[PDB]
């Protein structure tokens, strides 16, 4: 009933408190047709990229407040290697193809005990720049491993701090107040989500298809999804219990359609 | 594959059970018990008789017993001592002195693959000489019989009573060998590799099967007792387990880690 | 059949070569059954 | 079936049990639990070519 | 007949192709690979064992190694050295001194007609004695096994462990020979006559196939170690390639013009 | 009749003096079955390794004597990058699979003019160590680019200098005289060959299948074929003509069956 | 058949005398084809 083993390629993952795969926006998000914006023959899936790529994510202490999120860019994590999420044969194929059109299928493991309380809001959030510092630069692993959980200020609730083109010295620099890549933290449950509660499950299961403004997007620029782990209830436990439960995540690209083969990406 | 090994039964799975794969082909059948034990091996090296010997007296043998040792090969994979069935196998680490060094034997190739308790087979005994140009012979007497130990004066020659009998006295040619196959003669249904019952022949020794043997062979020289030579000549007993059957799986010996 | 390659001809009979049991009156099955 | 010569420490590779998440025990439970290992043969495990054994079990 | 030999295929023509003539009759089939390699020839001349030897240690062997050389015949047409597979064949032009003269072997009759790369066959080993009235025996151990090198005290006689085993220890008669046919036992599908890959047993020697052999035989004397004689007796190993198959045509050796 | 364009993947090569593809040992050396010594699912061909990998080879002066050969190890050239023969998606797949079972299809271009004479003997030579120095070490690109054409001495005709295990200090080191990986230079035409003459063709075409002692061989050790370019007639020309004609080669692996996936090979 | 003139009688069987290959699932053709 709740023991579901999800074999894919040569990497089968298991979960004995499974709530069920949250297939998003369609019945089967695996089914997808080739891109209509490529006259060349696309590189479809093959048996070394159809597997569960797994990397760690930061721990979840008691000091983490409500709505302190933590964002995983997909496919931004395969390229920067956030959390040790090394793609292997997928990243070595993603760097050599210019356009990439895939749908994801994630699973976040955080095993609490029956004496802990707390709830994460794991949600595949489309089209957000939550991984980018407000000054334009994307975050590096030295920068993620010092804040550990990016707290929900009012700059994220309003979208005041999304990255921008500086107007220059000619225009008077205006008082920025809002930007559409905000987070409304109370409405993240509209996204494809499950709640990683401390009393119903250890792992959540989300399955999202390819979305994007174009029928296929570039490989080195896109952030079409964002695995967002948000703390709705802070972790609390009596002393003696297992402090700082780990959080991992396991990402599987469902049916990718690579296009535009060239040499390895050198910025 | 999710299992419970406390149950005691684990279904032996393949690569396809957890992963993507396939079954390998069947290699061969060299693990077949009727095939694997059907090959000869050295059992005991017994000295060749030259006179009408006294069979070894039953244990405990005391001193002053003028008996003849190292002469009879009790045909058995189990540990023997002094041509009689034993429970422990004991070699001599430092054999200096002291009494009579008792001939022990063990089937080294059997117990490394005797992962079972009961074993029944025929026995194919080949008695290879360890002496150049030896003209010998090979006696036998079944599991439960005893050695006929005397002589009869045939024309002023003390011909022993182990030249004749209703049991096979195979005579070897000069420089030849003796090979014959002996049926399962013992009164037990099977030979216990491991036995835990008590034989009540003596003060009851636990773990000692009394009739776990195919009999007992002995090499002699076909001359009367006047023509007794001086140098003691040996012979080597190779046995083969024809038509082997084995029951009740059990343990293999402990390989030490040192 | 064992380690016997002489497929053609048995000179001695069955009861002389082997030793058959007297009456009274591949497929690897497991040695232990969970019931 | 025997690493005679050479296989340097590498014949068919290595089994290795990594721990993924730490074992989260409730209070008043023994630390250091014990994973009991077995080793069985597959349903396609097949052997070939008998050799003389090692008689160093009897010494 | 007008041709282009740069194409790489030339149709073999007859006299009638250019001129007026006719085809000759088919002579015979003595070029048939299953027929041409099916005949015996001298492979190696190994010394007969007399005690439980130490098998030669792997290369590079250093000095002070008390091992026993010139005793084991690695049954292979390829060049061997010190009973181990080699890449070059080397004889001794001036063997004065200096260390241990390593026993090398090569099948002279094979490589003059091994115009191919891969070769699979059975092997029919005949071990002819090079000593009058020698009563010897012939061991064997397959491609991938190793020599069992010890002894066991059988009645105060150090009988070695190469008197027994699951592999054929054929015992010769006095003044006789030993002949038996060995199957293709090695783990490779075929024996590479020429090999270009690397075996990763050591620092990887290019061109050295690790399992291109039918095994390794050794002659011994059926006496224990107390009866060790003095003069070292030889024996001669004749092999025949039964049921030969050969793939992938290649070169024949360079006949020098001097 | 002689204008044959050999399209493969996304790399089509052309030849307007084609003698014909010398399909070796079989009718179609492309047809091959999976290895019987791998219970795992093999990585077959895919559309980024089915193409013509092309790298240069050394020039052919007048100073090159008769029988001065030049050897290309296959797949030894994809890994050491001899002549700039970079595999790309093939070498990046060859390093990660333990066993590799392919058949090759080569083509050597050397365009002479009608006023030059000479003849190469391009021949896919099975199972030779011609790329290895006699001291055991395989040749590097600094070592190939100083001799330029490895001359046929008597150490190659006898096989005196093939790589060997040194016996050690115990055994007296024997006088080596012969080894089976020789070259008989007069009998290289038994191999799958075409003659690159200066008056019939500019390019030769050889197609060989997988051969090997095992049903599949290792990836980092094998030298099952060796593209051998041997000078049968020395180049001669009157002065004013185009000195030092180039030699290239184009290698295409026909139907490879990779096995045993692991991380990238680190010796 | 090779160099075998014993046309009549094979005492030992096929798998003992020879060594047959295990399954998985004259006319002199040329060793190289111009195509």
């Amino acid at each position: 009933d709740r023991v579901t083993t999800q074999t894919a390629g040569n990497t089968a993952i298991n979960t004995q408190s499974s709530l069920g795969v949250l297939c998003a926006y369609v019945e089967d998000p695996t089914k997808s047709d080739p891109p209509s914006s490529s006259t060349d023959q696309p590189t479809t899936t093959f048996t070394a990229i159809d597997r569960w790529y797994t990397g760690r994510l930061n721990s979840w202490t008691k000091a983490v407040k409500t709505f302190s999120f933590q964002a995983v860019p997909l496919p931004g994590a395969f390229l920067s290697r956030q959390g040790g999420l090394n793609g292997g044969a997928f990243t070595a194929t993603l760097h050599r193809h210019f356009l990439m059109k895939c749908g994801w299928q994630v699973q976040v493991q955080c095993n609490l005990t029956q004496f802990h309380q707390g709830a994460l809001l794991v949600a595949m959030v489309p089209e957000t720049t939550l991984d980018v510092k407000p000054d334009g630069k994307a975050k590096s692993l030295q920068e993620l491993n010092e804040e550990q959980w990016v707290e929900m200020s009012d700059d994220y609730r309003t979208g005041k701090n999304m990255p921008f083109q500086s107007l220059g010295t000619y225009y008077r620099p205006p008082n920025w107040t809002w930007g559409p890549n905000f987070i409304n933290p109370y409405q993240v449950t509209v996204f494809p989500h499950q709640i990683l509660n401390a009393r119903t499950s250890t792992s959540v299961d989300i399955n999202v298809p390819y979305i994007g403004e174009t029928p296929t997007q570039s490989s080195e620029t896109q952030n079409s999804w964002t695995l967002l782990v948000m703390v709705l209830v802070p972790l609390d436990y009596k002393e003696g219990a297992t402090t700082d439960p780990e959080i991992t995540f396991s990402v599987r690209p469902t049916s990718p359609y690579f296009n535009g083969l060239r040499n390895r990406y050198t910025a | 594959s999710t299992d419970n090994a406390e149950t005691g039964v684990i279904e032996a799975g393949n690569t396809d059970t957890d992963f993507s794969g396939e079954l390998a082909a069947p290699g061969s059948n060299h693990t077949n018990v009727k095939f694997l034990f059907d090959r000869s091996r050295l059992l005991n090296v017994i000295k060749v008789l030259e006179k009408d010997a006294v069979f070894p007296r039953p244990f405990p043998t005391q001193e002053g017993a003028q008996q003849d040792d190292g002469y009879f090969c009790l045909l058995t994979p189990r540990p023997t001592v002094a041509s009689r069935p034993a429970t422990r196998f004991g070699l001599y680490a430092n054999p200096s002195g002291s009494g009579v060094l008792a001939n022990t034997s063990l089937d080294f190739n059997f117990y490394s693959l005797a992962c079972f308790t009961y074993f029944r087979s025929d026995l194919e005994v080949t008695v290879v000489s360890l002496e150049p140009d030896l003209e010998f012979a090979v006696g036998w007497f079944p599991s439960g019989s005893e050695y006929q130990a005397s002589s009869f004066v045939y024309d002023q020659l003390h011909v022993p009573f182990h030249f004749t009998g209703r049991t096979p006295r195979a005579f070897a040619s000069k420089g030849g060998k003796v090979s014959f196959v002996l049926p399962w003669n013992s009164v037990s249904s099977v030979l216990p590799v491991r036995w835990g019952g008590a034989s009540k022949l003596s003060s009851a020794t636990r773990g000692l099967p009394a009739h776990a043997d195919w009999g007992t062979i002995y090499a002699f020289v076909p001359r009367p007792n006047e023509k007794k030579s001086t140098a003691v000549k040996h012979v080597a007993v190779y046995i083969r387990y024809k038509n082997a059957r084995a029951w009740c799986p059990s343990m293999l010996p402990f390989r030490s880690y040192k | 059949r064992g380690n016997n390659g002489n497929m053609t001809f048995n000179y001695y009979a069955n009861t002389y070569q082997n030793s058959v049991d007297f009456s009274t009156s591949g497929i690897l099955n497991p040695l232990g059954y969970l019931k | 079936t025997r690493a005679i010569t050479n296989s340097v420490y590498s014949a068919d590779g290595w089994f290795s049990l990594h721990k993924l998440t730490k074992i989260t025990l409730p209070p008043d439970c023994p630390q250091s639990p014990c994973i009991l290992f077995f080793a069985s043969a597959g349903e396609d495990y097949t052997l070939r070519l008998p050799v003389d054994c090692n008689p160093s079990y009897v010494f």
